[PDB]
């Protein structure tokens, strides 16, 4: 394939990697979850311009839909969590285990 | 021959801008009752190149708790960006023929407001901050009823280019048709600028300068210069958006003459307006653009949906 | 790729202003002159505290809004359609639901600032 | 009839921002379905020609297609320039 | 939360299950998720308190992560075929990532860590929907692009998911944890026998849904939610308590009783594909959940814990509200064996 | 306040009015150019097919020039099994010139503003 | 997988049409009108043959039919031309709309020399019927032959044997 | 599983969609539209198992006109091949090759 897919694919792969690995702050996690979204978005718009499938130019817009649904999700969260420990930290959520 | 046309474009462009400073000094002046600048240079003439050469030779200073890198990138991006926006303007040529140049100049004006964001959190100081959170409020308030406004009014042009906006108002401006999305659409030009009454981000009487309280010398000036080349914009795209002027491809001189005095009547009247009214608290400014602005927006544009329908007018160029 | 060279060119000048503002004056920098502005004392935090948002629900609503523009912005093609009555049901039928959500959110409250 | 009488009074008393944006809506929601000039604006649309018309192999059976454009077969513009 | 609210955001979780079950498309697929998560985590926050806005958030993050890895997937599928129809995967890196994110969203081991967190944080009315609807929509996707998947990888997770189901239920006093081990085993179950016989999967998700919800209404009536507050029960609704025994061994799938049911039919599929020794392996690891289901029946209904003096005040009421569909449940989930052959209308 | 409402409302009436009409001329001029690009249409298509057809046969003898050493090689050889015409992309076209002409094949039309 | 067959360098040469855009502009409409004949014949045969290669002289008549018009033009009256396509070329748009002074000139001089009447709006884009000699293509996809399909249901249904046959039940 | 609502009510709610060859705005082609159709047609109605054995020449081509992959081996191939040959001196490329084509409308 071409050099540019495969940055796009990396771009995905590490940005989903930033999401499996948590520092302290739940906002960085949030902005990986974006950037996964942003680098499908890119993906998937390669993709539909190159082989000419015009009805197919609508769900990029679709995806961008459903992910600022879920940006908006993930901050009310963020508003509770802080709410709740005056924190947005990762470790303060341990009181359900397994 | 090109790179000609780009200075051509931008000298005049930070000529004007300074120039503009004085002319709002002098109408201000003159509203209040006294004069304004008339000793340096004839009628003041000479004040505005004063003014620059005294703050590129005055000390420019980082502050110690400051994170330098976003504090110098902020104004860069800043004046970078008001130079950017001027290229797609039909006058009556533009020097870069877009598709889509409304919607490039609703994102480039969506990433001006970073440049505010980020110098106000470079700087660390407590009025930068909150400065810098009045802007984002700012962005919040305005943002959804300017970009609905802009594509009510636009469904008559039948594309977003800016060449045929001077097609579309041949015969007839184009405020004519959409008076209620002008008066909208001009008072969101006035909170998109931050200018009075609803300059909430400098804060002079209640945070004292705020995001570039910090600032001195010549980055405060690079911030002055971003912000009246931005008015000049708005003013001209106000300008082509609602009083075509009328073009004849053979002069085109004629169109250039109309349309600069059209946009200056526009800048006047920003500066008229600022000499006339109170400070909008920040809080109202985001009531008066969702509690009324919006409500009458989202009707005006199923108006402006439904009328080319209706009455077998729509525009050519899918 | 004359937008990128006019952009080049933009930056290229404010970056040249940024260096003649910083290598053109004397510069006397000392620690007093350096320190914060806060209108004649020394702060007592940080400005780099928790700074509240009263306003938090509105600007997550402004996300959902602005996307709202994405799906409208194509509305000036799609008018050239052959089918317009169902073009114009599409269309009406996605601003009315975009003024029910403005409606219920300021009927619950939720553009009022927190207290 | 006088309960929403009084209401709308003081709707324009104390909303008259609503009142319009309710007005203005409502207008547009139902004036299309009432208007001769919908079909009209269908019809332009349709006589648009993006694409090139391809030509179809005569067989002897077409009465109604024409053999040369300016042959009096065919959809006819005509009512377009009246308009 | 307002009742109307209520009621629009359970339909909405519906409406999304439906969705991804109706669609032809992939992109109405990852819609039909996309909806399904956002109306369904606000129903976990229902009660407010801490524990449920952990809960949520460890769930939304979960899912949102499977969400973007599906979505992954099928971008991957459309660039090395133009298709968006859901058929059999084009591609088998993409056919991996779809696997593992399905297996995501159902809480299949080595998945499996949230699903006994959120279940805990939320209340048993939230858990009953968290452990029986949302399960439908993967279960529904993995059963079309049945064929293309592979044996290897499933029946990994499947096996995973038996054995630690049992081992994690062993440890448990919260019968919410208790209810979500259950699930992880269970749906190891449902996944074993996928690429062989999808109306297995079918029967074996609708006898689990059965059960599943006896468990959680019989726990409803009886308001408990740990053993010691479970063993009190006897000394106000004795019945209760025996015919949560009862389908506490119709779920450790011991014969005559309908749990059964789904057990003998995924081993005997199994044996015709000449796979004799995974079968083996579930049934002697099934024993475990066996084992904790039966701790659960000595505490709560084979002997009789001490009580308190306040439960005098208790016998003097009947419940307020009845469960219209909590006697039917427990029919199906015991006495429904000599009706199998009713399966062929399955498929 | 009824005065100010109906000169508005009147404003109104006239500018819709005129722009009726002049987006229903506009509407008519566009149908006249676009008339014209379907009469000259055919002259285009037969002389791009000509091009296409002279390049590709350029670069099949410069091919079969420069590919005459290696042993297995069928100049000409098809990728694919059908026997139809296929459009030939753009690499194949310009494979073997100048990057001057490929960058104005490829970037000439986005880039021109 | 088979060898491309093209064309020789020297089938591909014509009398080109060496006018520029907005010439053929100014002379599109008369232009369609008059040599619609080959023009459409070359479109039929371009889109029902679906390869470049097999409408070779077709197209070798098209540009010899666009010759003989513009000779006939030059013939007959250059300088009303000349003005016209001028005026149109100034045009950044190439608009016809800001040349109608210029077009009536060149409409009246066409149609008292050559009686030449220029098409109305909305008949130069209508679909006409072409009479042909060309037969048409039988498999211009040149697709493979199908796959037979799977043979069908057919039959009474009659209750299975031993009804399920499930492990001990009888029915 | 999939309760196909669709073809049971006739509805086309996603089917527009699914495919490359089904009726674009203005008829504007896709890119690889007459392969696909072919491998549609190849395949249709014979069941996915025969379809993959019997309709990969199809399906075969279909890919091929979506990544290129043999045609940029190919292109790759000749191109290395003139490197080299042009290196050494022992071929000399054409004038329409530098930029000194006899252009033609
Ligand atoms: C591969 C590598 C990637 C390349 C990185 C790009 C270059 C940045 C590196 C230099 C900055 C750091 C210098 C410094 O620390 O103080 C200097 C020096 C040290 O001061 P100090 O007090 O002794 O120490 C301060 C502390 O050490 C620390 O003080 P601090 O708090 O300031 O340190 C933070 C700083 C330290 O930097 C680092 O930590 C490491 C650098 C890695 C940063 C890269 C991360 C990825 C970010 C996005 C990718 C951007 C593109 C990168 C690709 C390059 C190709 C274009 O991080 C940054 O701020 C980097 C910002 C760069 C982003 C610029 C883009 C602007 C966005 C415009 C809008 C976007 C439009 C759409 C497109 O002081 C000065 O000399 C004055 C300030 C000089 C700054 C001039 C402009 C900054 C750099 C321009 C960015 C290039 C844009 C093109
Ligand atoms: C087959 C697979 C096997 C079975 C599937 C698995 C079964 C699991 C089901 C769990 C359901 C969870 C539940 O409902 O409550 C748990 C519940 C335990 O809760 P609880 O302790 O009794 O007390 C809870 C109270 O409700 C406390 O809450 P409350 O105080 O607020 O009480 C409000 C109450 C009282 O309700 C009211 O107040 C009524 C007032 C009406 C308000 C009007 C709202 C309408 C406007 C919204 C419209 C939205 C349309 C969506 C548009 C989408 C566009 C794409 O409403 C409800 O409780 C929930 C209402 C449920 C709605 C059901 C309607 C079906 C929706 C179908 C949607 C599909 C549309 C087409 C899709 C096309 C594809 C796109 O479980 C049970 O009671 C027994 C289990 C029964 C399960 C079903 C039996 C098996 C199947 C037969
Ligand atoms: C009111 C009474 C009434 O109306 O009865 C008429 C009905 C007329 O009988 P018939 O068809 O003239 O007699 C045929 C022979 O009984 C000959 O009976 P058949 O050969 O038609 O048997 C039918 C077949 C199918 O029948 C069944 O599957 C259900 C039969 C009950 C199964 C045993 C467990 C419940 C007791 O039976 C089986 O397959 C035996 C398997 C049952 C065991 C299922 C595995 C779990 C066992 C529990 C541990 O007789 C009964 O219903 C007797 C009670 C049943
Ligand atoms: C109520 O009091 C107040 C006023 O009233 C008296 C004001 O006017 C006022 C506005 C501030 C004024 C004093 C105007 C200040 C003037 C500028 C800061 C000077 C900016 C001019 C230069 C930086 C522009 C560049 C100079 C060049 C000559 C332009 C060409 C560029 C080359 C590359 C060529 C404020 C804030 C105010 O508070
Ligand atoms: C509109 C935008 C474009 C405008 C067009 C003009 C572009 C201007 C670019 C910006 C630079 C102008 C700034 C004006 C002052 C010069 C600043 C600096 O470059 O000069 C000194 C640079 O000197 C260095 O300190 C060291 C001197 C020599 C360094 C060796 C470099 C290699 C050269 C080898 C020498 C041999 C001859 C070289 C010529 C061929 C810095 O000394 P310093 O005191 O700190 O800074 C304060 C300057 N003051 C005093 C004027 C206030
Ligand atoms: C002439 C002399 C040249 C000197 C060059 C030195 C550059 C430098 O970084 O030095 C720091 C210098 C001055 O500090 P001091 O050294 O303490 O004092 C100098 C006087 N003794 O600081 C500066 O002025 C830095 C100015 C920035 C230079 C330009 C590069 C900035 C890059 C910005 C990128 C972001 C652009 C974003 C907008 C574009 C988006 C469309
Ligand atoms: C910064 C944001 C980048 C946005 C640039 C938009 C410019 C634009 O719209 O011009 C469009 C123009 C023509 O489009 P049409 O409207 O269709 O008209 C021509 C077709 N006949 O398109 C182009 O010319 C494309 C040119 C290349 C795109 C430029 C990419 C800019 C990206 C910025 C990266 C910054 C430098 C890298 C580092 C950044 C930070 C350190
Ligand atoms: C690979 C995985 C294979 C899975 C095989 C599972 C075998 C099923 C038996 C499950 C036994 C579980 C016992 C256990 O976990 O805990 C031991 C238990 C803990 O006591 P609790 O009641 O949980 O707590 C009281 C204090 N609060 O301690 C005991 O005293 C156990 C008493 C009863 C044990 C019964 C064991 C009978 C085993 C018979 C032989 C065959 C067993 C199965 C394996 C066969 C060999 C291949
Ligand atoms: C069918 C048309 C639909 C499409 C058009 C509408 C598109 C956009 C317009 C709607 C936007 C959403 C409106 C949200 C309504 C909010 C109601 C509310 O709660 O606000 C009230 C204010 O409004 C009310 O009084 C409540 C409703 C009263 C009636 C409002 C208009 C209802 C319809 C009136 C016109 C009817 C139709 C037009 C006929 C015109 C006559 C020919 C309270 O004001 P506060 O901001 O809280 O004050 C704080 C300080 N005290």
């Amino acid at each position: 394939m071409p050099l540019v897919y495969m940055n796009i694919i990396m771009a995905f792969a590490i940005a989903l990697a930033g999401l499996l690995m948590y520092r302290s702050h739940l906002m960085s996690s949030l902005l990986c979850l974006e950037g996964m979204m942003l680098s499908l978005f890119i993906m998937s718009t390669l993709i539909i311009l190159n082989t000419h499938f015009t009805l197919a130019n609508m769900m990029p817009i679709i995806l961008l839909v459903f992910a600022a649904c879920e940006a908006a999700l993930g901050l009310s969260l963020l508003v509770m969590v802080s709410n709740t420990y005056g924190t947005d930290y990762v470790q303060n959520l341990n009181l359900l285990q397994c | 021959m090109f790179m000609i046309n780009i200075l051509s474009l931008i000298i005049p462009i930070l000529l004007a801008v300074a120039f503009l400073t004085l002319v709002e000094r002098k109408v201000l002046g003159y509203m209040q009752l006294r004069k304004g600048p008339n000793v340096v240079g004839p009628y003041g003439l000479l004040q505005p190149i004063a003014d620059a050469l005294k703050l590129f030779t005055k000390e420019p200073l980082r502050p110690a708790t400051s994170s330098i890198s976003m504090f110098i990138i902020a104004p860069i991006l800043a004046l970078s960006l008001a130079l950017t926006m001027w290229v797609p303007l039909p006058m009556p040529y533009p020097l870069i023929n877009m598709n889509l140049g409304v919607l490039f100049m609703l994102a480039m004006s969506s990433l001006a407001v970073y440049s505010i964001l980020w110098s106000g959190w470079a700087s660390n100081s407590k009025y930068a901050l909150i400065g810098a959170l009045r802007a984002v409020a700012q962005t919040i308030s305005y943002e959804v009823t300017l970009a609905i406004i802009l594509l009510s009014v636009l469904l008559m042009n039948g594309s977003y280019t800016l060449s045929t906006l001077i097609t579309t108002q041949e015969h007839i401006w184009m405020i004519f048709t959409s008076w209620p999305l002008a008066m909208m659409w001009f008072i969101s030009t006035l909170a998109e600028t931050n200018r009075a009454p609803f300059d909430l981000t400098e804060g002079e009487s209640e945070l004292v300068s705020g995001f570039n309280v910090e600032y001195a010398a010549g980055p405060f000036a690079m911030f002055f210069m971003a912000e009246y080349a931005n008015i000049i914009m708005m003013n001209a795209f106000t300008a082509i958006l609602f009083l075509g002027a009328s073009h004849d491809p053979h002069t085109p001189e004629l169109y250039t003459i109309n349309f600069v005095l059209k946009t200056l009547a526009l800048t006047i009247t920003f500066l008229w307006i600022r000499a006339s009214y109170p400070r909008f608290r920040y809080d109202q400014l985001m009531h008066l653009l969702w509690k009324s602005f919006l409500p009458l927006t989202l009707a005006l544009c199923m108006w402006h949906i439904s009328l080319p329908i209706m009455t077998a007018s729509i525009p050519p160029q899918s | 790729m004359n937008i990128m060279l006019t952009l080049l060119t933009n930056v290229t000048l404010a970056s040249l202003l940024v260096l003649i503002a910083f290598w053109l004056p004397q510069l006397n920098a000392y620690s007093e002159k350096t320190s914060p502005y806060e209108c004649g004392f020394d702060p007592m935090g940080s400005a780099r505290l928790p700074f509240s948002m009263k306003f938090f629900l509105v600007a997550i609503t402004f996300l959902l809004f602005d996307l709202e523009i994405a799906l409208l912005l194509p509305l000036p093609w799609a008018s050239q359609t052959n089918n317009l009555k169902t073009m114009l049901t599409m269309a009406l039928f996605l601003l009315i639901l975009l003024a029910a959500s403005l409606a219920y959110e300021w009927t619950q409250k939720g553009l009022e600032w927190a207290e | 009839a006088g309960r929403i009488a009084s209401f709308l009074k003081n709707a324009w008393a104390k909303e008259p921002v609503l009142v319009a944006s309710f007005a203005i809506g409502g207008l547009a929601i139902i004036l299309p379905s009432l208007s001769p000039y919908t079909n009209y604006a269908i019809r332009i649309n349709r006589a648009t020609p993006y694409n090139y018309p391809v030509p179809l192999r005569d067989d002897g059976n077409m009465p109604d297609v024409p053999s040369h454009p300016q042959d009096p077969q065919g959809p006819s513009l005509e009512w377009l320039k009246n308009l | 939360m307002n009742p109307i609210i209520y009621t629009t955001l359970i339909m909405t979780v519906m409406s999304g299950t439906m969705l991804v079950m109706i669609s032809s498309h992939w992109l109405l697929i990852w819609i039909g998720f996309e909806m399904n998560l956002l109306a369904m985590i606000p129903v976990l926050m229902k009660n407010f308190n801490p524990r449920a806005t952990e809960a949520a958030t460890k769930y939304f993050l979960t899912q949102a992560t499977a969400s973007m890895m599906l979505m992954m997937a099928i971008i991957i599928n459309l660039l090395y075929s133009g298709q968006w129809t859901i058929t059999k995967m084009f591609n088998p890196v993409a056919m991996t990532m779809m696997t593992m994110a399905l297996a995501m969203k159902l809480g299949l081991s080595p998945f499996h860590f949230w699903v006994p967190e959120v279940t805990q944080g939320i209340s048993l009315q939230a858990g009953l929907l968290l452990l029986t609807w949302q399960k439908l929509a993967p279960l529904s996707v993995l059963c079309q692009i049945s064929q293309s998947i592979n044996p290897n990888l499933m029946l990994t997770m499947a096996m995973l998911s038996i054995l630690i189901g049992g081992w994690g239920g062993l440890n448990q006093t919260q019968l919410r944890k208790i209810m979500a081990y259950s699930s992880i085993a269970h749906m190891g179950w449902m996944t074993a026998v996928l690429p062989y016989n999808t109306t297995m999967t079918i029967l074996n998700l609708l006898i689990y849904i059965t059960m599943t919800l006896a468990m959680f209404m019989l726990l409803i009536h009886s308001s408990a939610t740990t053993t010691l507050s479970l063993s009190h029960t006897w000394n106000k609704m004795p019945v209760i308590t025996s015919l949560m025994m009862v389908t506490l061994l119709s779920m450790g799938g011991l014969p005559p009783l309908s749990g059964f049911m789904p057990k003998w039919m995924i081993i005997q599929e199994m044996t015709k594909n000449e796979s004799i020794i995974m079968p083996t392996l579930m049934a002697m690891t099934a024993l475990l959940n066996l084992y904790f289901y039966m701790r659960l029946a000595y505490s709560s209904s084979l002997t009789m814990f001490p009580s308190t003096n306040n439960m005098k005040m208790k016998w003097q009421f009947e419940h307020t509200k009845q469960m219209k569909l909590l006697p039917t449940m427990i029919v199906l989930s015991t006495l429904v064996l000599p009706m199998t052959p009713a399966l062929s209308s399955l498929n | 306040g009824y005065s100010m409402f109906a000169v508005g409302i009147g404003t109104l009436l006239f500018g819709y009015w005129s722009m009726m009409k002049w987006n229903r001329e506009r509407r008519r001029l566009q149908i006249e150019d676009f008339e014209a690009r379907i009469a000259l249409m055919p002259l285009f298509q037969a002389e791009k097919d000509r091009r296409v057809l002279q390049m590709l046969r350029e670069n099949l003898e410069e091919e079969a020039i420069i590919m005459k050493d290696v042993p297995d090689w069928k100049v000409g050889e098809s990728v694919f099994h059908t026997t139809r015409w296929v459009t030939p992309m753009m690499g194949e076209l310009y494979g073997l010139r100048t990057n001057e002409e490929i960058l104005s094949a490829t970037y000439g039309f986005i880039w021109y503003t | 997988p088979g060898i491309v067959e093209l064309p020789t360098l020297e089938d591909l040469k014509v009398q080109e049409v060496k006018v520029s855009s907005s010439v053929l502009k100014a002379a599109a409409h008369h232009y369609g009108a008059q040599c619609d004949k080959p023009n459409k014949e070359f479109m039929l045969c371009r889109w029902e043959e679906k390869d470049p290669r097999r409408c070779l002289e077709e197209g070798k008549l098209v540009n010899q039919c666009a010759l003989d018009f513009f000779r006939q033009i030059k013939r007959h009256c250059a300088e009303p031309f000349t003005e016209y396509w001028t005026c149109i070329d100034y045009s950044g748009l190439q608009l016809f709309r800001h040349c109608r002074k210029q077009q009536a000139k060149f409409d009246e001089c066409v149609l008292d020399k050559l009686g030449w009447v220029r098409p109305d709006l909305g008949e130069l884009s209508k679909v006409t019927k072409v009479k042909t000699d060309r037969p048409l293509p039988e498999n211009p996809y040149h697709s493979r032959a199908r796959p037979e399909p799977n043979p069908e249901a057919e039959g009474d249904l009659k209750p299975a044997k031993h009804g399920s046959r499930l492990f001990f039940w009888t029915m | 599983p999939f309760f196909d609502v669709q073809k049971r009510l006739g509805l086309d709610l996603d089917r527009w969609m699914t495919i490359q060859s089904a009726e674009q705005p203005h008829k504007i082609p896709g890119r690889c539209h007459a392969f696909e159709k072919e491998w549609i047609e190849c395949a249709h109605g014979i069941g996915g198992i025969r379809a993959e054995k019997e309709c990969k020449i199809e399906f075969d081509d279909f890919v091929e006109c979506l990544l290129r992959q043999k045609t940029m081996k190919r292109l790759s191939a000749i191109k290395r091949q003139r490197d080299k040959l042009i290196k050494e001196g022992k071929y000399t490329p054409p004038p329409h090759h530098l930029g000194k084509e006899d252009p033609r409308p």
